[PDB]
C-alpha cells in the first residue's frame, strides 16, 4: 500500500540498522558484558555471541533479517567474528549519512566503498605473516578468539583444552570441525569447568561386577537394537494394553533373549580366545536383566545408552563399521581400541575410548549444575573449536586487537583518488569504520572512546610496530609482542560481509508496505 | 523553526511555493485584462461609490499583501505607470508569468541562481531585437489620425466597445500643445467628468474645465490673474448665541455691519491687485456677491477639494483660509478667462495660448459618474502613452502582436546556449505566451490554438486576436493594420521592469 | 526549570543549525537578496548578515550571541559577515557527533586553543603582498561590492570607492573615517553612480538660476535665520497683550535686515567684482525678496540646508561656521574651485565641488527612492569598509574559499601540538572551514565533493590559492578573476567564531533570569 520514496525512505532502513548495531556495542572483547536473552520459549540464555542472540530473537525491521543473514555466512564459513560484523556495518553508515544529508546521492558513497574495500583485502596480505602451527603459539590465538566471543574468565578456562581438541587431527585442515563436536553436558560440583578426554566418549555404560573395568584389546563390535527383540533394527511393537497382554509381552521375551546371546559368545571366542582378550558391544536401547548377567561373566562389556550421533563418530575412530543387529560379524570389520576405561562421576558414567586409530573425534566434557552457567560455557565452545580451526589451516594469521584496522585506515589517505569524487566519498567513510574496533574496547575501558584512539593513531605513526586496543586493559599496545593475534579467517571473510551488507542498505529508496 | 528568534514568513517550502501562488492571484486580475476583453472589475473601499477599473494601479493599491515577494511588483507596475501609461497589466502577468514557470525549474532539480542569471540574457536580447519589430511611426504630431492610433491601444485595454470614439476626441483635444521633445507635462491636462448627457457626447475644450457654476458678471479680459482661496467667507465675524437664536438683537445689528464693512475690504483688496477671477470655495453671501458685481470679478460659487487640487499643481497657486483681506500671490499663466457651458452647466473655462505650460482639457459627459470612471482610466493612460518625448514613437504592434514574435526569437537563441541558463530563456519565451492566453480566455477558446495558429504563420509581426468569431476559430486577426500600435517605449519599459521585478522576488527566502 | 548537561548543549546546536541556511543565501555574490516584512511589516532590501539579525526580531539566545560578536566584525571588514554564521554551525555539528559517541566538552575545547594558533600563523605564511595602485583597489573594491548588490549595478559602485581612497592619501590617513558622505539624487534609474569630488547639498536656492556656475566660490556657512517671517512671538510664545509681542517683531525683523545687508557689503570686500562669485550656504530660511537682489550682485544664496551639510563643509571647504555674517576676510572663509547646479528628478542639487583642502568625497547615488536605493547605500557602506582594510594591511589574498581550503589541508596532516587531547578539537576545527567554498558550488549546482578534491589537489601539485569561480560553481584562480579577500576578513571570522563557540559549548546550564 503505503510507499516510501528517495531520501526519506532510505532513512527508515539506516535508522533501524543503526540502533541494533547500538545494542550490540555492549558486546566484542572481554570487557564487554553477556547480554540476556529470553525468546519466547522461557529459559535464560545468557549469551554475548552474537550469532546466536540474532537467531534466537531480535527486534524487527527489515534490516533485523540483513544482520542475520551476514551473521549466517560468516558462522558457517569461519565460526568467529559476528558480533564484530555487527558494530563495522554500522558505522560506515553513519558518515555515509552526513554526506545524503549535505545533498548528495546514496549511489556515489556505494560506489566508494567497493574501490575502498578492494585496496583493504590487498591490505591483509602485506600485514599478515606466517606464524607456527604448533600448540603453544596457537594458544596465544585460541585465547584471543575466545575473548571476542565470551567474559574473560571463561575464556581462560578452555584456552588449552580447545587447543589440544584441533591438534589432535591427521594433518586435516579444514576452517570447520566437523565431527570433533561431542557436546556432552553435567551437572556437577564444579561450577564451571571444561575436561579434556581424548577420542569419542559414550553417553552412558552399564556396569557389573564380573565385568572387565579396565580393557586393553576392544574388539568393538558396534550394535543398535536390541537383546529385546531379535531379528530388529528398529523396535518391535508391545502389548500390555489389556492385562493378558502383560504377561505375553514378558514371556515371548525369553524367546527373543534366548537367540541373541549366543552370537555374541562365538564371535568371542574366535577372536579373544577365551576371555585373552577382551570384546565391546554397544546396545543402543535397554539391556535385559537376563543377558546382563550372561554377557558379563563371559568377559565382554555391554555398554547401556548409545546415540545415533555416537554410533557415526565411534565408526571412524575405531576403524570399525556399523551393524544393527546383535549378530556375527567378520574379526576383519570389527574395530579396534587399544583402551577402554569406565569413569563413574556424579550419577553418570562416562566410557571413554582411547588409542583411536583415527582422531577426528574428541569429547569436551561440560560441567555446570546450574542452567545459567551450562548455556555460557557450551556456547563458548563451539565457536572456540571452529576458531581455533581456522588457524590452523590459515598458513598466515594477522595481527589482532584493531592492530590492522588502524594502519589500513591511515594508508587509504585522503586526497589520494581524484576521479571525480564518487571514489573519495567512500574512501573517506570505510576509514572512519573500520576504527569502531579500538573504540568499541575504549567505551567498555576506562578513558574516553576518542581519547584511547588518537593515542593509537600516533604511535601507529612509528613504523615496526601495530598498535591497538588491549582487550584486558583497554591501552595502547604493540599487539604483536604481546601475542594478541587473530586468525586471518576472520580478518578476509569480514571485509567482503560488511561491505555488501551496508551496500544494499542504501541501494534500497523504495520500500514498500 | 528550531529557533524562537529569527522571524520569516518565507523560506524553505514557503520561498518555492506560497510566494509564487500568490504572484500568481495578483496576476489572475490581469489574465482578464489587457487588450480586447469585456472583463470589468467592481472593487470598493467605501467611496460612496462603485469604483470600475480594468487598469492595475488602482487594483494593486487597494489589495495588500503581507508577503514581500508579491508586495514588491505592485512598486515596478507604478514605476512602468510613471514613465509610461498602458501596459501596466502587462508587467504584472509577465513578472506573475514568469514566476510560474521558475517554480517547475526549481521541483526538476535546477538551482534558483542560475535561474535568476538566464533572464538578464533573455531580456538584453529581447530588447535588441525589439525595434528592429517596428512596423510603423508617426512624424507628425498636428495630425489626428496618426495619434489616434496610438491612444487607440490604451483604450482597447479597458472596453472595446469604446476605441473608435476617444481615440480620436484626445488627439482632437491635444496633447500635441508640448511638443513633447525634451518636455512635456500631464499635471496641465485632467480628465474632467462632467455629469449629465452620453458618453458619445464627450467634447473638446481647451484649457481648465472646473464643474462649478458662475455666479455675478462674466470677465473676458487678459489681466485675470487667478487668486485661489479654500474658505475666503464663512461669515467675517463667527456668533455666539446667548438666547440659543442670537446674542443677542442690537449684537446682531452690529455682526451683519461689520460682515459687509470687512467683506468690501477683502473684495476691494482683490480687485486692486489685479486678481480679476477669484475662485471661492467658501460660500457666496448677498454681501460679498454685492461687492464682486461692483469691481467686475468672475466668482466661482463653490468648489471641492478635487477642484482645489488642479489650481494649486497647474496655476502655481496656494489655497489660504481668510478672513481677514489677502493679495495676490498665487499668480497665474492665465490670461484669457471665458465662460463656456459643457452638459447644460456654466463651466468657468481659463485658456492661454502657448506650447509650453499650456493647458488642455479631455472632459467627459457621462450619465453616471461611475461609467465615467472606466472611461477615465482609458482616457489617463491615452495621455501617458503620448509621452515618449519625440515625435517618431517608433510605433511597434500593439495588442500583444509583438509576444509571438518575441517568443519565437527566444526558443530559438536559447537552445544556442548550453549549461542550465537556457530553460530560463525558453520560460522567458513562455512568459510572453500569457498575453495570448488571456486574449483567447476572453474570446472563449482554448490556449493551444491560438499559440499554435500564430506560430504556423511564421514571422509576421502583426498577428494578435481579438473578442470576435474572427478571434475564435481560425485564431488570425490584423493587429498593424487594424491601426492597433503601441509605442516602443511602453513595451520597452513593460518588459525591463518586469524582468527585474522576477529576479528579486524569486532571490527571498525572509 | 532548567536544561542542564545534555540539554543545555542541545538548544544551542539546533539553532545554528536553522540559522546556518539563512545566511548561505547571502554569501559571496551565488548569495540571494533577502528582505524583511518580518522586522516591522515595512519593505527594507538588505544583503549584509549582521544588518538582517537586527532588523529581524531575535528572540533566541543563540542567535541573539551570534549578533552580537557580527557587530564588532560589521565596523571593521563589513564583508565576512555572511559567513560568521557558517562557520560557526559546522564548528558545531563536528563536536556534537563526538559528543554523542562519548566525549567531554573540555577537550573539544583544548583542541580548539591549539587550532586557532596554527591557523592563525597559517596566514601569516600564505599572504601575498599586493601594490597600493588603483588597480589593485578596484580589485578589492569590486568583489566586496559583489557581495552586497548584482554584479551589474555593483560594477557602477566600484569606480566612485575608488577614487576616494586614492584621495584619502593625500590627506595621509591610514584609514578611513571621512569621505563616507553618502548623498542620495532623486532619479529614475539606478544603474549611476556619480563621483562628487565636494560636497552635495539636499536644497539649493528657492529662486532658480541665480548664478547657478560659481567659477570663484567663496563659501560662508551660516545657519542664523533670515526670514522669520510675520508671526508675533515674544520669547517664542504668546503673551498676554498683543502690543508686547509686536516691540520684538519689529527688532527681530531689523535685526534679519541688517545680517542681510552685511552679505551685500562682503561681496565688495571679498569679490570687488562679478568676475567672482560669493556662495552662501543657509542652513534656514531666506526671503524671496533678498534672493533678487543677491542674485543681481551674482551672489548665490542657499536655503533650507541640513547641520551635515554644514559640519562637512567647514571641514573640506576650509570654511567657517558662524552664528552672525558681518565683514570677513577671504582668510577665513573657505574657497572652492567650482560650484555647478545639476536639476534631475523632482528635487534639484547644488553640487559644490572641487574644494580646496578636501577631506571629504561625496559620493553620489542615483536611483528612484525605493528600497533598491537603499540596497545601494549598504552595498557602498561595506565597500568603503572593505577597501579601507587594503589600506591597513600590506597583503592581499585571492578568496572564493582558496585561502580555506588551504587553511583546512595544513591541519588534518599533523597534530599542531602533539598530543591527543588536542587533536580531537582539531579535526573538528578543519571540517568547520570547509563550508565556504562547498556552498558556492551548491547555490550554483555543482556536487560540492567534487570540488573539495579537485581544489585541495591543485594546492598541493601547485602553491596557488586556487578558488572558486563563483559561477560555473567549479575551481579557477581565484586570482586573475579578482574573488580577492582582505588580510582583515580572514582573521576576523577566524577570531569571531572561536570566541563566541567556546562559551556556547561550555554551557552545562541554562537557567532563566527577570
Amino acid at each position: 500500500a503505503e510507499v516510501a520514496r528517495a531520501q526519506a525512505a532510505l532513512a527508515v532502513n539506516i535508522s533501524a540498522a543503526r540502533g541494533l548495531q547500538d545494542v550490540l556495542r555492549t558486546n566484542l572483547g572481554p570487557k564487554g558484558t553477556m547480554k540476556m536473552l529470553v525468546s519466547g520459549a522461557g529459559d535464560i540464555k545468557l549469551t554475548k555471541d552474537g550469532n546466536v542472540l540474532l537467531h534466537e530473537m531480535q527486534i524487527q525491521h527489515p534490516t533485523a533479517s540483513l544482520i542475520a543473514k551476514v551473521a549466517t555466512a560468516q558462522d558457517d564459513i569461519t565460526g568467529d567474528g559476528t558480533t564484530s560484523n555487527v558494530l563495522i556495518i554500522g558505522e560506515l553508515l553513519k558518515q555515509a549519512d552526513l554526506y545524503i544529508s549535505e545533498g548528495l546521492h546514496p549511489r556515489i558513497i556505494t560506489e566508494g566503498f567497493e574501490a575502498a574495500k578492494e585496496k583493504a583485502l590487498q591490505f591483509l596480505e602485506e600485514v599478515k605473516v606466517s606464524r607456527e602451527m604448533d600448540r603453544e603459539t596457537l594458544i596465544d590465538v585460541a585465547r584471543t578468539s575466545l575473548r571476542t566471543k565470551v567474559h574473560a574468565e571463561l575464556a581462560d578456562v578452555l584456552t588449552e583444552a580447545v587447543v589440544d581438541s584441533i591438534l589432535a587431527i591427521k594433518k586435516q585442515d579444514e576452517p570447520i570441525d566437523l565431527f570433533m563436536i561431542e557436546i556432552m553436558e553435567m551437572k556437577h560440583k564444579s561450577e564451571t569447568d571444561t575436561s579434556l578426554i581424548r577420542g569419542l566418549v559414550l553417553d552412558h555404560g552399564a556396569r557389573h561386577p564380573d565385568m572387565k573395568k579396565r580393557v586393553e584389546d576392544a574388539y568393538i563390535l558396534t550394535c543398535n537394537v536390541s537383546l529385546e527383540y531379535e531379528k530388529t533394527e528398529v523396535n518391535s511393537g508391545f502389548f500390555y494394553k489389556s492385562a493378558e497382554e502383560r504377561e505375553k509381552l514378558v514371556k515371548a521375551e525369553r524367546k527373543f533373549i534366548e537367540d541373541r546371546v549366543k552370537k555374541i559368545i562365538e564371535l568371542k571366542r574366535k577372536v579373544c580366545g577365551d576371555s585373552d582378550k577382551g570384546f565391546v558391544v554397544i546396545n543402543q536401547k535397554g539391556i535385559d536383566p537376563f543377558s546382563l548377567d550372561a554377557l558379563s561373566k563371559e568377559g565382554i562389556v555391554a555398554l547401556r545408552r548409545a546415540k545415533r550421533r555416537n554410533m557415526e563418530r565411534l565408526t571412524l575412530a575405531c576403524g570399525g563399521v556399523a551393524l544393527n543387529s546383535f549378530d556375527d560379524l567378520s574379526p576383519d570389520c570389527l574395530g579396534h581400541a587399544g583402551l577402554v576405561y569406565e569413569y563413574t562421576l556424579g550419577e553418570e558414567k562416562f566410557t571413554f575410548i582411547e588409542k583411536c586409530n583415527n582422531p577426528r573425534s574428541v569429547t569436551l566434557l561440560i560441567k555446570g549444575p546450574n542452567k545459567h552457567t551450562l548455556t555460557q560455557i557450551k556456547d563458548a565452545v563451539r565457536d572456540g573449536l571452529r576458531a581455533v580451526k581456522n588457524a590452523i589451516d590459515d598458513g598466515c594469521v594477522v595481527p589482532g586487537a584493531g592492530a590492522v584496522e588502524v594502519a589500513m585506515a591511515e594508508a587509504l589517505i585522503k586526497h589520494k583518488p581524484s576521479v571525480k569524487g564518487r571514489a573519495q566519498l567512500g574512501v573517506q567513510a570505510f576509514a572512519d569504520a573500520l576504527l569502531i574496533i579500538p573504540k568499541v574496547l575504549a567505551q567498555n575501558s576506562g578513558f574516553d572512546l576518542q581519547e584511547t584512539l588518537v593515542k593509537i593513531q600516533a604511535e601507529h605513526s612509528e613504523s615496526g610496530q601495530l598498535v591497538g586496543v588491549d582487550l584486558n586493559t583497554g591501552e595502547p599496545m604493540v599487539a604483536a609482542e604481546v601475542g594478541v593475534w587473530d586468525n586471518y579467517c576472520v580478518k578476509k571473510q569480514l571485509l567482503h560481509s560488511c561491505t555488501v551488507i551496508a551496500t544494499n542498505i542504501l541501494l534500497v529508496d523504495e520500500i514498500m508496505r | 523553526m528550531l529557533k524562537e528568534g529569527a522571524k520569516h514568513f518565507s523560506g524553505l517550502e514557503e520561498a518555492v511555493y506560497r510566494n509564487i501562488q500568490a504572484c500568481k492571484e495578483l496576476a489572475q486580475t490581469t489574465r482578464t485584462a489587457y487588450g480586447p476583453n469585456g472583463m470589468n472589475k467592481m472593487v470598493i473601499n467605501h467611496l460612496e461609490k462603485l469604483f470600475v477599473t480594468n487598469d492595475a494601479a488602482t487594483i494593486l493599491r487597494e489589495l495588500e499583501v503581507q508577503h514581500p515577494a508579491a508586495k514588491m511588483i505592485v512598486m515596478a507596475s507604478h514605476m512602468q505607470e510613471q514613465e509610461v501609461g498602458d501596459g501596466t497589466n502587462f508587467v504584472l502577468v509577465f513578472a506573475g508569468a514568469l514566476l510560474e514557470l521558475a517554480e517547475e525549474l526549481l521541483r526538476i532539480g535546477l538551482s534558483v541562481s542560475e535561474v535568476i542569471e538566464g533572464y538578464e540574457i533573455a531580456c538584453r536580447k529581447a530588447h535588441e531585437i525589439l525595434p528592429n519589430l517596428v512596423c510603423c511611426s508617426a512624424k507628425n504630431l498636428r495630425d489626428i489620425d496618426e495619434v489616434s492610433s496610438l491612444l487607440r491601444t490604451s483604450i482597447m485595454s479597458k472596453q472595446y466597445g469604446n476605441e473608435v470614439f476617444l481615440a480620436k476626441l484626445i488627439a482632437q483635444a491635444c496633447v500635441s500643445i508640448f511638443p513633447d521633445s525634451g518636455h512635456f507635462n500631464v499635471d496641465n491636462i485632467r480628465v474632467c467628468k462632467i455629469l449629465g448627457s452620453g458618453i458619445s457626447s464627450s467634447s473638446v475644450l481647451h484649457g481648465m474645465v472646473f464643474k462649478k457654476e458662475t455666479e455675478g458678471d462674466v470677465t473676458s479680459v487678459k489681466d485675470a490673474k487667478i487668486a485661489v482661496y479654500s474658505c475666503p467667507f464663512d461669515g467675517m465675524i463667527t456668533e455666539t448665541k446667548g438666547t440659543v437664536l442670537i446674542k443677542t438683537a442690537e449684537e446682531l445689528m452690529n455682526f451683519s455691519k461689520g460682515e459687509e464693512n470687512l467683506m468690501d475690504a477683502q473684495v476691494k483688496a482683490i480687485a486692486d491687485t489685479g486678481a480679476n477671477v477669484v475662485v471661492t470655495g467658501g460660500k457666496v453671501a448677498d454681501m460679498a456677491l454685492h461687492y464682486a458685481n461692483k469691481y467686475n470679478i468672475m466668482l466661482v460659487r463653490l468648489n471641492s477639494k478635487w477642484d482645489l487640487r488642479r489650481l494649486c499643481k497647474t496655476v502655481g497657486a496656494t489655497a489660504l483660509p481668510r478672513l481677514t483681506p489677502p493679495v495676490l500671490e498665487e499668480m497665474g499663466h492665465c490670461d484669457s478667462v471665458y465662460l463656456s457651458e459643457v452638459g447644460d452647466t456654466q463651466v468657468v473655462v481659463f485658456k492661454h495660448e502657448k506650447e509650453d505650460g499650456a493647458i488642455s482639457t479631455i472632459v467627459l459627459r457621462g450619465s453616471t459618474d461611475n461609467l465615467m470612471d472606466d472611461i477615465e482610466r482609458a482616457v489617463d493612460d491615452g495621455v501617458n502613452t503620448f509621452k515618449v518625448l519625440t515625435r517618431d514613437k517608433r510605433l511597434v504592434p500593439g495588442g500583444g502582436a509583438t509576444e509571438i514574435e518575441l517568443a519565437k526569437q527566444i526558443t530559438s537563441y536559447g537552445e544556442t546556449c548550453p549549461g542550465l541558463e537556457q530553460y530560463a530563456i525558453k520560460k522567458f519565451a513562455e512568459a510572453f505566451e500569457a498575453i495570448p492566453r488571456a486574449l483567447a480566455e476572453n474570446s472563449g477558446v482554448k490556449a493551444n490554438e491560438v499559440i499554435s495558429k500564430l506560430y504556423a504563420v511564421h514571422q509576421e509581426g502583426n498577428k494578435n486576436v481579438g473578442l470576435d468569431i474572427e478571434a475564435e476559430v481560425p485564431a488570425v486577426k490584423d493587429m498593424l493594420e487594424a491601426g492597433i500600435l503601441d509605442t516602443y517605449l511602453g513595451k520597452y519599459w513593460a518588459i525591463k521592469l518586469a524582468t527585474n521585478a522576477a529576479v528579486t522576488v524569486l532571490r527571498v527566502d525572509q
